[PDB]
């Protein structure tokens, strides 16, 4: 109904702590399993942090916010799902003695958290190392990190190559004092479309540079490829021509139907002759194409494709060079398919394709996936998307952060030292983030099986006096250097993780009242 | 840390209920292991009785309440599509593995420590198997051995009296459909047909097919030495 | 605490009356007010609003919070309609209206327990209200304090503090104010208002951000059609012809093919197709249009005549920009020619009457600047910055800053906020009460005290100790209200308010914390009406 005041504050933190707890031990290379009992009587042991949070019901609005928080993380960065949820929850937990017991107003805690974010972001940069995002071999070594223990690891050279060509094609790699530095804008959601085609094997995957159509034509049997293509893009239909008047055709007598058909035959032929004037190899019409029109154009040795939306022709024109015109008499002799090796109409898996590839890159690509079964195709697609996500995450910024809990530990140590100079009421909740960051190196130790205090204490000493690239060995549980044990992660993951985690904590800390009603 | 209309086991209780459930399933199916094992009764709720020792039949036809034992039952039953046997063995091994692991977990051994140890033992166990096995003579004419194979399988399932009847039937039925030139075979070439009004000890091997519809005239031949078939 | 089973007034229903319903009236109106109390002020806190399905939203908007508030008790539904009237008439302040109304009702219940009849409470509250509005009329002022100092700078500097442009706010805050002050207009019959859209904003990457340009008139994002045209024309008096219709060689029809066989036809077609637009150029030149701005473009032959006549012809203009020039310069666009089937550019009606038009170089960019004209109320700013990416954000911030300052300026009469009105009325009305000596003296005193709920709530929401922030206000305002009634002054320092960020008392006039007077007058009046509506209900019957 309604919960107010400190009860709302405790409820928000309590629920957030619960959600973080659900998957607390699901982080790390040695993640534990979680038994989820389904209302329908089944159960799974999945350790997938996303599925675990998705498939668990929550009541408290604060818990629901954390569920949406993970969805936001997934859209922005291809990783960090569980890091955001765990860190966000721990920050709220660390703020709890300050919000309730010390009676520090939310506005003070939120302000302190915003400053802690600013400082944490700078530290993450300080501990980063550069990479050469122009050196393909260096990028392949990083991309494989997302491919390991996947089916397609045996073909990871192809999965990396496709990710490299796809991301670099859409990457805005620019710097100047006029437009500014795009910061390597990359869109692997729309401009690298992936399509699964039956047949072949993993290694047979290819990248297309152009437009691929799935629409069938009037004559499925067409020359295997066109070496000298010319494409017509025409809106006007090829049918009985009407004027600008409101005149309708009304035929009552059975003998008079021939008058309309005979007129249409002449008009359709004349339109088609105008199209054929430029000797096309493929004619595409946005409106309908009469039966007679299909024969007039086809018989000349030309493919005809009817009822193609403008949204397709606008893309076809960019890779064919054809002009989109309204009237049949507006077509130009320059409507050709030059600057292209060939157009291919090869059928794959008894399905018609039209490949409109050329020698140009219209800021986009399409990836053809091949395989002997749908299961193979799905594994290739899912595994390639991981390769593209990490390729984006790296090529978004030429920097990596040390993993194994190293980065999170470095932020804790540096925030703790910064706190010494932050005199005032904000000093108290400010520390809350420095302590919260430990939830990552602590979880790694807990999964390793060591003592969370004694091993963390050794780690803290290494960061206090030594280098910031010291972390936890996933397999041994020992404190090791991330130089020998690379475990490097794209910096964007650590930057977005601390950003979204603190922002979420600041939101829930702001809510002193939950009110029902419609 | 809990939402209404929900429950979780956070402390080591999650492990105790998982081991306990597995121990239950073990304590039932262990009694079906070996030629000297006992015979389980299944009641379908409609009053029909079916008796079996077969692990897969026991796990797939019996309902289980414990969600943890369900996972074991399904994973073990999957063996039917891989080996065709050993379902009871898996359940027995899983039970005792969890019993022994639990004894060590009580001492503070993290489940991961036991898990990694199991994986090391598994890899060495497969090496042992490869060196422990004996290579069979590649001749298919070795009826004496194939009888031993059928006998070992039948003695698990029947009363040992039907073994004397079924052993040569199983052996010859499979060898009969075994392709020449030491090729593979498809045991679906042997039809499994049931009939009533005769004792189980009368189970017999038929060289050809048996048809349901017969002749319907008193003067139909009773037996023909050789015939052409229209 | 409940009331039922009256077992009297033998009816098919319940009866609750007297102190019973009055206690419910207090609890209900407080329960509703508590919903919005915590969200008062820019430093307040938000809340989650949870629907009956399973979704929710988080907001601090008082209108949304109250609209989505599930109110069961009829006593609280009075506050719902109270808010609705405020939202429809004023559109803001609903949070403070509900808060005050509840405080008035609560204190009214105390007066009833003290043997003050509700009728005398209702009257006394209305007596305090009428005097309270008279007081506000002696506090409010028009847009002032722009000579030797400027308060709008604090407005603009604050509004941009969240945007990239704020880094140089000590410069750009002047660009916001100086620009907007230049585009005050009159609409019809002397409205004296600032347009909802004014101060055309361009961008350039030429120089550092602090070199952004303030143009006294409109900046047109175009250059001369031909580099042979003057960049400075007719400094004495220049006319701008803003047209939509093309000066591109005319096409007789899009759907007709022209087949020319007779040499005479060559003359007829060549002269006609060119004559249409060339004759229009003759009318443009004859009308004095030394600047010619055409949307649908100008042919090369037409441009040649414009170059020779030293006319700054421009082709491919944006129609929206021409509407701004036309309106600003007193002109209307030439979308067509008619006037009894003739042809003209309508000198002095469709031509702008301007002082001078130039083309300016912005260090690797160019545009056309119009300096002055008879009566326009126009201006433009050209922002500079690190790069186009920063220029986009800077432009977005300027648009925001202009809206914030405009809203303040739109209200011809403003009164300082931050508790100034409530604290000042508290002291003034407390003195008013002393002139009664009957019953209304108590109603006025409680009415006055009720207004302190606002500066009290603001202080609490700021995380500051209200016992000092509010008490200091009473001290500062008491000084002004002890001198005021004697009409003795040489310098009078009043309108002290809460600085809810730093936690101190400031002069709100110079700080820039202003609220429209129409908001304060109608908010205070509305709050009383709800209090009366609830206080008048001493019986509820449920059938």
């Amino acid at each position: 109904e309604r919960t107010t005041g400190r009860q709302a504050q405790i409820s928000n933190i309590t629920a957030a702590k619960a959600v973080a707890d659900v998957i607390r031990t699901c982080l790390g290379p040695k993640a534990m399993l979680k038994m989820l009992l389904d209302p329908m009587g089944g159960l799974v042991l999945t350790n997938d942090g996303h599925a675990i949070l998705r498939e668990i019901d929550v009541a408290h609005p604060a818990a629901k916010s954390m569920l949406e928080l993970s969805r936001t993380q997934d859209e922005e960065v291809g990783d960090g799902t569980t890091t955001v949820i765990i860190l966000a929850g721990e920050i709220l937990a660390q703020c709890a003695p300050y919000l309730i017991e010390k009676n520090i107003h939310p506005v003070i805690i939120i302000q302190a958290l915003k400053k802690a974010l600013t400082d944490a972001l700078e530290v993450i940069k300080q501990v980063s190392k550069p990479v050469d995002v122009e050196n393909d071999a260096a990028m392949k070594k990083l991309i494989q990190a997302s491919i390991g223990t996947k089916y397609v690891i045996h073909w990871s050279e192809k999965m990396c190559e496709l990710a490299l060509d796809a991301v670099k094609t859409v990457r805005k790699d620019l710097g100047q004092t006029v437009e500014g530095e795009p910061n390597f804008e990359i869109d692997i959601k729309r401009y690298v479309r992936v399509e699964k085609i039956p047949g072949g094997d993993v290694l047979d995957s290819r990248v297309l540079k152009g437009v691929l159509l799935n629409k069938d034509v009037v004559h499925p049997k067409m020359s295997r490829h066109i070496e000298n293509p010319r494409v017509v893009l025409l809106d006007c239909p090829l049918e009985y021509k009407k004027g600008e008047s409101q005149t309708n055709i009304e035929i009552e007598k059975e003998e008079d139907w021939n008058r309309i058909l005979q007129i249409e035959e002449e008009q359709v032929q004349l339109m088609c002759e105008q199209i054929l004037a430029v000797r096309p190899t493929l004619v595409i019409t946005e409106k309908g194409v009469s039966d007679l029109a299909q024969h007039y154009l086809l018989k000349g040795g030309c493919s005809v494709l009817r009822r193609v939306k403008k949204s397709d022709n606008n893309r076809i024109a960019r890779v064919t060079g054809a002009t989109i015109v309204n009237r049949v008499e507006d077509l130009k002799e320059s409507d050709v398919g030059t600057n292209c090796g060939l157009f291919k109409v090869e059928m794959i898996g008894d399905e018609y394709f039209s490949f409109l590839d050329n020698c140009k890159e219209p800021k986009a690509c399409t990836i053809m996936l091949r395989g002997g079964s749908k299961d193979i195709l799905n594994e290739i697609d899912r595994n390639l998307q991981d390769a593209m996500a990490v390729a984006r995450n790296v090529m978004l910024s030429p920097s990596l952060s040390p993993g194994g809990g190293a980065t999170e530990m470095a932020v804790s140590v540096k925030l703790a030292e910064k706190a010494k100079q932050l005199e005032g009421i904000q000093q108290w909740p400010y520390q809350a983030v420095a302590d919260a960051m430990e939830c990552i190196p602590r979880t790694l130790i807990q999964n390793a099986g060591g003592d969370p205090i004694r091993l963390l204490s050794q780690l803290r000493a290494k960061h206090a006096q030594g280098n910031f690239t010291t972390g936890i060995d996933g397999d041994k549980g020992k404190i090791v250097d991330m130089v020998s044990y690379g475990i490097w992660e794209p910096e964007v993951i650590k930057q977005q993780s601390v950003k979204t985690a603190i922002e979420s904590a600041c939101l829930l800390l702001r809510v002193d009242d939950i009110v029902s009603g419609v | 840390l809990l939402n209404p209309k929900a429950e979780s086991l956070r402390r080591d209780a999650a492990l105790k209920v998982n081991v306990t459930s597995a121990e239950g399933l073990q304590s039932v199916l262990e009694t079906n292991l070996g030629p000297k094992g006992t015979l389980k009764m299944l009641v379908d709720g409609a009053g029909n009785i079916k008796l079996t020792k077969d692990g897969k039949v026991l796990l797939t036809e019996m309902q289980i309440q414990s969600p943890t034992a369900v996972l074991i039952a399904r994973a073990a039953a999957a063996q039917d599509e891989i080996t065709g046997d050993g379902t009871t063995t898996v359940v027995c091994l899983v039970g005792e593995l969890l019993r022994q692991a639990h004894r060590f977990i009580q001492e503070g051994v993290h489940p991961r420590i036991i898990t990694d140890g199991f994986e090391i033992a598994r890899k060495e166990s497969m090496k042992f198997l490869d060196e422990f096995k004996i290579s069979k003579t590649n001749l298919s004419n070795d009826r004496e051995f194939l009888l031993q194979v059928a006998r070992s399988s039948l003695l698990t399932k029947v009363d040992a009296d039907l073994t004397e009847v079924l052993t040569p039937i199983v052996t010859d039925a499979v060898l009969s459909v075994y392709d020449a030139q030491a090729d593979n075979l498809d045991l679906h070439m042997v039809e499994i047909m049931q009939m009533q009004h005769l004792s189980p000890k009368d189970t017999t091997f038929i060289k050809g097919l048996v048809l349901d519809h017969g002749g319907r005239h008193p003067d139909m031949p009773t037996r023909v030495k050789n015939a052409y078939v229209l | 605490f409940n009331n039922s089973r009256s077992d009297t007034l033998f009816l098919g229903g319940e009866k609750i009356s007297g102190d019973d319903i009055r206690n419910q009236n207090v609890l209900a109106t407080m329960a509703v007010a508590n919903v919005v109390k915590s969200s008062l002020g820019p430093v307040g806190l938000d809340k989650m609003l949870v629907d009956d399905i399973g979704d929710f939203t988080v907001t601090n908007d008082g209108a949304t919070i109250l609209s989505l508030l599930d109110v069961q008790h009829p006593a609280g539904k009075i506050l719902v309609e109270l808010a609705q009237q405020q939202d429809r008439e004023i559109g803001d302040g609903t949070t403070s209206v509900v808060i005050i109304a509840s405080e008035l009702l609560k204190r009214a219940n105390e007066l009833v327990k003290n043997k003050i009849h509700p009728t005398t409470i209702i009257t006394g509250f209305r007596v305090a209200l009428r005097e309270a509005i008279r007081f506000i009329n002696e506090v409010l002022s028009t847009s002032v304090d722009t000579l030797g100092k400027e308060t709008l700078i604090n407005i603009a500097k604050t509004s941009m503090s969240s945007k990239i442009i704020g880094a140089d706010s000590d410069f750009f805050s002047n660009m916001v104010v100086d620009a907007l002050l230049a585009v005050k207009t009159q609409n019809s019959k002397g409205e004296i208002k600032y347009p909802v859209k004014a101060v055309n904003v361009l961008k350039a990457h030429g120089k550092s951000a602090t070199e952004s340009l303030l143009v006294p008139g409109y900046a047109l994002n175009c250059t001369v059609a031909s580099q042979a045209m003057p960049k400075r024309i007719a400094g004495g008096n220049v006319k701008i012809a803003c047209l939509d219709l093309n000066l591109q060689k005319a096409r007789m029809a899009m759907g007709v093919q022209i087949n020319i066989d007779d040499p005479e036809q060559l003359e007829q077609i060549r002269k006609r197709e060119a004559g249409i637009v060339l004759e229009r150029v003759k009318k443009i030149i004859d009308a004095g249009a030394q600047v010619v701005l055409t949307t649908k473009g100008i042919d090369d032959l037409c441009l040649k005549e414009f170059v020779e006549a030293k006319i700054m012809g421009v082709r491919r203009c944006k129609k929206e920009d021409l509407r701004r020039i036309a309106r600003a310069t007193g002109a209307t666009l030439v979308s067509s020619m008619s006037n009894l089937e003739g042809e003209e550019t309508f000198e002095s009606s469709y031509l702008g009457l301007c002082d001078e038009v130039v083309q300016a170089k912005f260090s690797d960019d160019e545009c056309i600047l119009i300096k002055g004209t008879s009566k326009h109320s126009s201006s433009s700013i050209i922002l500079r910055g690190a790069n186009d990416y920063s220029l986009d954000e800077m432009e977005r911030s300027l648009h925001d800053s202009l809206s914030v300052v405009k809203r303040t300026l739109e209200s011809g009469n403003v009164v300082p906020g931050g508790g100034c009105v409530e604290a000042a009325l508290n002291i003034y009305l407390d003195n008013f009460a002393t002139t009664v000596g009957s019953r209304e003296q108590l109603a006025i005193a409680e009415f006055a005290a009720a207004l302190l709920i606002i500066p009290k709530t603001l202080a609490v929401n700021a995380a500051k100790d209200s016992s000092e922030l509010v008490a200091k206000l009473r001290s500062y305002h008491a000084a002004s209200q002890m001198a005021k009634p004697e009409d003795v002054k040489r310098r009078s320092y009043r309108n002290y308010g809460l600085d809810l960020i730093r936690g101190k008392i400031v002069d709100e006039i110079h700080a820039g914390v202003l609220e429209p007077t129409i908001s304060k007058v109608k908010s205070l009046k509305s709050a009383l009406e709800a209090c009366v509506a609830i206080l008048r209900i001493d019986t509820m019957i449920t059938v």
